[PDB]
C-alpha cells in the first residue's frame, strides 16, 4: 500500500471530490530542524552559481535521473537549462536540496522546489512547483525520497508557502489530472533505428520518410524570433489565453520574460506580427535532449502555443517546422489544452508514458487533459 | 518532461 | 490633489462600502523607465556594497523626514537600513535610488519590500513602501512622483498591485489614522533639547516623575533566542486576528524581523515555571539627529514593535519594556496609539504627540478602520 | 517615519 503517502494532506486514490480547498490549515509553528538522512548521509542547498556544485547536480541527474520503459534513454539536462529551470525569478537556494555522503561529499541525491502563482478552478494560490527528485541508483528503495519530501516540506513551509504542484509519470495519490505524451517524428531515419519507434508495418523506410517530409520554410505570415519589445504582449496573450482552462500559472511580465524569451539550447519563442504589427500569436517549445543508452536523441517539447488570429493547426504545423529546421529528432506535445485538435492531424503518434498532475494540500474536483493548462520542464 | 516517454 | 487624482486610490471623503481593487492588475505593463529631469538616471542600489550602503546612509541622514519645527531628524543606520530594506524576498531594483550624472552623486531614493498583507477577509502579496527621499536641492522640482511611477512600475513587473505605506501628511483616503504617544526615560535631555517641556511643576519633580524600577518584574523574562522563533511565530500569528490590518509574516520573517540584533532590534519573551513562552515584547532602535544644538546631537529614541500578551498583563508587559530600554540607555520609548497601545499609555506616563500617521493601502478600496484595528507597524 | 514629540 502507500504507506508515505497515507500520512500526507492528499486525497485518498479512490474518493471522489465534491469541494475546493486546502486539506489541511495552514501551520503557524515549522520544524526548525531538518529531517533525519540514515546514517551516513548529510543534507546540502546547492548554489548553483557555483559551475561546480551545477557540475556535480549535472552528472547527478545525468546518471540517475528518470527512464523509459525500457530503460533505453534517459533525460540528459544540460547544466544551461537547469539554471533555467532551477532559477526563475524568486528562486532559493535552500529550495536546492540536495543529500551528500558525510565522508567524500559525492552528491547522492536531489529534490527541488521553485516558487509559482498557480490558478486552480477558482483560486489563485502561491504554490511551488516541484522537480528533479533525484536519487543515486545504489541507493534506492530505502526510504530516501520520502525524506527528500519530508524536507523540501519543511523547507517550503518555512517561508509560508503550504500548497504545491508537480507531475509524475507514476500513479499516486491523487491525480488532479492525467495527460499523456504524443510525439511527432523529424527525422524518422535515427528514430527507428536506436528504437525510439518503429517501421509500423506494411510500409518502407523510404515510405516512411516520405510520410514524415515537411517544409523547409514556415507558412504563417510574419513569423519571427520573439524579442525584447515583445515581452508585454507575450504576456498579455498569455494571460488572456489561459483563462479557458482550470489549472494555469499566472506570471508576472518577469517569469514571462525568463520562462519565453529565447536562449540557445533552451528555450524558443516565435510571434507572430501581422500586417498592422500586432503581435497576436506566439509559440514556444524547449529543448531537451535524452541520452540513448547502449549518441543522443535530440528532442523538442511543446511549452506554451497561443493563437488568437493564425490557426493553431498552422502555428503547429509551423512549429514542426521550425523545431526540424533546428536539428531535432522528434517533437513531443501532451494531450493538455487545446493540443487534441492537432495531435492526429499534424501526424504526431501517442507515447507510452503518462503524465499524471498533482496537488500537495489542495483538495478539488479532477479534470480532463483538455482543461489543464500547466507545462513543467 | 518528468516522463521520458517515446513512440508506443 | 493633482498627482493622487490619477493613482488608484480612493479619494478623500468618499466613504467606500465594497472591499477590493480600483483597478485591474495589468496585464502588460511599461517596460521603460520614467524619465528624470534632464542630468539625472535611475541606479538600483546595491546594498551588499558597503559604500552604496553609506550613501544610502548619507542621504538619509542629511535629507530624510524632520519633526514639525524642523528640529531633530532621523538617522537609520546602515545596519538598521539592512534590516528594514533586505528582509526576506527583498530585490535590488526594489531599492530605487536616482543619482547626479556627472558625479553619480546620490539625490533620491524610494524602496519596496514584499510583505503579506491582511486587511479585512483578505489576505493578498502587497508591497510596503518606504524611505522616499528627494535631496533637499532637489524639493518641489517635481521628482517624487517620477519615484513613485517608477517604483509602482517595477512592482508591477513582479506581478504585485496592491502596496502599504505611511505617510505623516493626508493624503487620498487614509485607511486608517494613528497616533505617537512618547514616554520619557532621561527627561534632562528630552527637555534639554527641546524635545519636551516641563508640564512650572519643578524638574526635580519631574526628573522623579519618569524614574522606573532598575530591573524588570515580570518573572521568566530573557531575550529571545533561536529556539524561541516557532513559539513567537505562534503567538504573532493568533493574536493578530483582531485587528483588521496586519502582516501574515512565516517562520522565516519573524526570525528577520524579531530575533535580537544590537542597535537595531531587541525582544524578550516571558519563559514560564513550565518553560512555556507566553508572551513577548519587542522595540527596534532609531536615533534622531537634533540640529544646531552645540552639546546635544543625537536622542536614542526606543519604538515600539509587536508585543503580545496571552498570560502577562499588557501593562505588565509594557512597563517592563520600559524598564529594558531605560537600562540600554534610550531617552525616549514612543509608541503608537493602534492595536491596543491605547489601554496602556496613559498609565505608564506617555504623552500624545504632535505628529500623526496616516496608514495607506494603494489599489485596495476599502473602509477606513479606528487606530485600535490597525495591527501593522512599518518601519 | 513620522518625527513626533511632545505635545
Ligand atoms: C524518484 C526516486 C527518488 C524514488 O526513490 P526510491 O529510493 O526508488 O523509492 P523509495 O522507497 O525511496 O520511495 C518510495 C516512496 O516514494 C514516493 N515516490 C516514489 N516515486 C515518486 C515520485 N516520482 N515522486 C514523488 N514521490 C515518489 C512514493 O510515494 C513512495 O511511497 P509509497 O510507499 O506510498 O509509494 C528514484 O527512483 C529516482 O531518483 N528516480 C530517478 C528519477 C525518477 O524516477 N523520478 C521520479 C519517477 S516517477
Ligand atoms: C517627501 C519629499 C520627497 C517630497 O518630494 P518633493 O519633490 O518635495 O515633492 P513634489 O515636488 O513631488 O511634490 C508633489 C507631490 O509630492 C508628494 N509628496 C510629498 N511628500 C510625500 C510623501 N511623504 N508621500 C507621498 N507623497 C508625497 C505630494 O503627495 C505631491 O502630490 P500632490 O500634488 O497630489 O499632493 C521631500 O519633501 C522629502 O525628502 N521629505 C522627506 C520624506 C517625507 O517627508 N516623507
Ligand atoms: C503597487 C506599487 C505601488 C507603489 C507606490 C505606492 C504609493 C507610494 C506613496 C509614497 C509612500 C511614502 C512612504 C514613505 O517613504
Ligand atoms: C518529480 O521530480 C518530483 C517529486 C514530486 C514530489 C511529491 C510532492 C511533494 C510536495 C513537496 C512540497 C510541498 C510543499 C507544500
Amino acid at each position: 500500500s502507500y504507506q508515505f503517502w497515507d500520512t500526507q494532506p492528499v486525497p485518498k486514490l479512490g474518493e471522489v471530490v465534491n469541494t475546493h480547498g486546502p486539506v489541511e490549515p495552514d501551520k503557524d509553528n515549522i520544524r526548525q530542524e531538518p529531517y533525519t538522512l540514515p546514517q551516513g548521509f548529510t543534507w546540502d542547498a546547492l548554489d548553483l552559481g557555483d559551475r561546480g556544485v551545477l557540475k556535480e547536480l549535472y552528472t547527478l541527474l545525468n546518471e540517475n535521473y528518470v527512464e523509459d520503459d525500457d530503460n533505453m534513454f534517459r533525460f540528459d539536462y544540460s547544466p544551461e537549462f537547469l539554471l533555467w529551470a532551477l532559477r526563475p525569478p524568486g528562486w532559493l537556494p535552500q529550495w536546492h536540496c540536495g543529500v551528500r555522503v558525510v565522508s567524500s561529499r559525492k552528491l547522492v541525491g536531489f529534490i527541488s522546489a521553485i516558487p509559482a502563482n498557480i490558478h486552480i478552478y477558482d483560486t489563485e494560490k502561491k504554490m511551488v512547483e516541484i522537480n528533479f527528485l533525484c536519487v543515486h541508483k545504489k541507493l534506492r528503495s530505502k526510504r530516501v525520497a520520502p525524506v527528500l519530501i519530508r524536507e523540501i516540506t519543511r523547507r517550503v513551509h518555512l517561508e509560508g508557502i503550504f500548497q504545491a504542484v508537480y507531475t509524475a509519470g507514476v500513479v499516486l495519490p491523487k491525480p488532479v489530472g492525467t495527460c499523456r505524451y504524443w510525439h511527432r517524428s523529424l527525422n524518422p531515419r535515427k528514430l527507428i533505428e536506436v528504437k525510439f519507434s518503429h517501421l509500423s508495418r506494411n510500409m518502407t523506410m523510404q515510405r516512411t520518410m516520405k510520410l514524415y517530409r515537411l517544409p523547409e520554410t514556415p507558412k504563417t505570415a510574419g513569423l519571427r524570433p520573439m524579442e525584447t519589445k515583445d515581452i508585454p504582449v507575450v504576456h498579455q496573450l498569455l494571460t488572456r489565453y489561459l483563462k479557458q482552462f482550470h489549472l494555469t500559472p499566472v506570471m508576472s511580465q518577469e517569469e514571462v520574460e525568463h520562462w519565453f524569451y529565447p536562449q540557445e539550447n533552451i528555450i524558443d519563442t516565435f510571434v507572430v506580427e501581422n500586417a498592422n504589427g500586432e503581435v497576436t500569436d506566439f509559440l514556444s517549445f524547449y529543448t531537451l535532449p535524452s541520452t540513448i543508452m547502449n549518441k543522443s536523441l535530440k528532442a523538442a517539447y511543446s511549452f506554451y502555443n497561443v493563437h488568437t488570429q493564425t490557426p493553431l493547426l498552422d502555428l503547429m504545423s509551423d512549429a514542426l517546422v521550425l523545431a526540424k529546421m533546428k536539428g531535432f529528432d522528434v517533437f513531443n506535445a501532451l494531450d493538455l489544452m487545446e493540443n487534441k485538435t492537432f495531435l492526429e492531424k499534424l501526424k504526431f503518434g501517442i507515447g507510452d508514458g503518462n503524465l499524471q498532475y498533482y496537488l500537495y494540500n489542495w483538495k478539488c474536483p479532477s479534470m480532463g487533459a483538455e482543461k489543464v493548462g500547466l507545462v513543467l520542464q | 518532461g518528468k516522463v521520458l516517454s517515446k513512440i508506443f
